């Protein structure tokens, strides 16, 4: 609440209070829980299994859990011609896009 | 159901490797050339070609 | 009982997926999975060791 | 090649054994120091 | 880094050739001819199959 | 896919994901999802608990 830039507190609101909480009590979800790579601002950037829906939650001050859904139907595309398992040992150097870590767009 | 078996391979930096004949059950060897390790300490030998 | 293991260190090994898309050396990456049992049970070959001190 | 009998032997204890599974190596590339090789499909883990 | 393919087996017949071709993931199998016309032809494939060609 | 993992004494978690197909091989003719307490009896193959081999 007095612009900071700390990699452990993140604001939200309540009653008229700006107030803070854990970048540990956030969650997201859509089968499993995702992983989390880009913290910053209004944005979060994760990358994330095979999606039906997405649930995002963080916990209070006061403990209480607030999470809540979002109906979106997830589906990373294939890359090349094969419908495949993970990154392997074998690859083949394949254009894509990506998001970058720069916080300062 | 078999069991395919390779040990650690070898490495021969400032030189050139080669196999041994040996009556294997499925014997497969091969040496590479131009390849570049990486390891805790980035190449594992000093000189790359 | 179970005195083997008194020659072992572990294995740090180049995973190819440590979590954050690209790869690295982890203290944990397997090495072999057998699964030949017809009962489900996954059988993993892992570099690091447990138990002994 | 790809068939429950790419391995053989005579007896449980027959340390002679028959092999046609073509384990072909590949090329390893710059700081992948693995061993890359043409996988031989088993017979059982399909023909079951 | 895309993932490869394992190299399948096959044999020949007199003007004809048998592929047994072994999948472990759903993967696209697609063939065509250098001719005048491509008679392109394609398939899904996501078991271990043979073709004929 | 498999993930393994575990949290250091730096208190960084690593963990180790590799593609591995698991897919339980079905037993007997009902391809049912766990066993429930109105069973028959088929021969089957486990890994026992031991630890000499």
């Amino acid at each position: 609440t007095d612009d900071s830039h700390d990699w452990t507190k993140l604001r939200y609101m309540d009653s008229h209070t700006p107030a803070d909480a854990e970048r540990a009590g956030l969650l997201v979800r859509t089968s499993a829980p995702c992983t989390i790579t880009g913290t910053m601002g209004h944005f979060i950037l994760a990358r994330c299994p095979k999606g039906e829906t997405l649930t995002v939650g963080f916990t209070d001050s006061r403990k209480i859990s607030h999470t809540c859904t979002h109906p979106f139907h997830h589906e990373p595309p294939v890359i090349g011609r094969e419908r495949f398992h993970s990154r392997p040992q074998h690859g083949k150097e394949l254009p894509c896009s990506t998001y970058v870590q720069s916080t300062a767009a | 159901e078999y069991k395919t078996v390779i040990p650690s391979p070898y490495v021969k930096c400032c030189g050139t490797a080669e196999c041994k004949d040996k009556s294997l059950p499925d014997y497969s060897c091969k040496v590479f050339t131009g390849v570049y390790p990486f390891m805790w300490g980035g190449a594992y030998c000093f000189c790359d070609a | 009982n179970f005195n083997v293991y008194k020659a072992t260190r572990p294995y740090l090994a180049h995973c190819p997926d440590c979590g954050e898309g690209h790869s690295c050396h982890s203290p944990i990456a397997l090495e072999r999975i057998r699964n030949e049992a017809t009962d489900g049970t996954l059988k993993i070959q892992v570099s690091l060791q447990i138990g002994i001190k | 090649p790809g068939q429950f009998g790419d391995i053989q032997s005579r007896t449980p204890e027959s340390k002679d054994v028959y092999a046609n599974t073509q384990l072909v190596l590949q090329r390893p590339a710059a700081g992948t120091v693995h061993v890359p090789y043409s996988q031989a499909p088993s017979g059982f883990k399909y023909w079951l | 880094r895309v993932p490869k393919a394992r190299n399948p087996t096959v044999t020949y017949g007199k003007n004809q050739v048998t592929m047994l071709l072994y999948p472990d993931h759903p993967t696209l199998l697609s063939y065509r001819n250098m001719g005048q016309e491509p008679n392109y032809h394609e398939e899904w494939v996501t078991h271990k199959k043979e073709v004929t060609l």
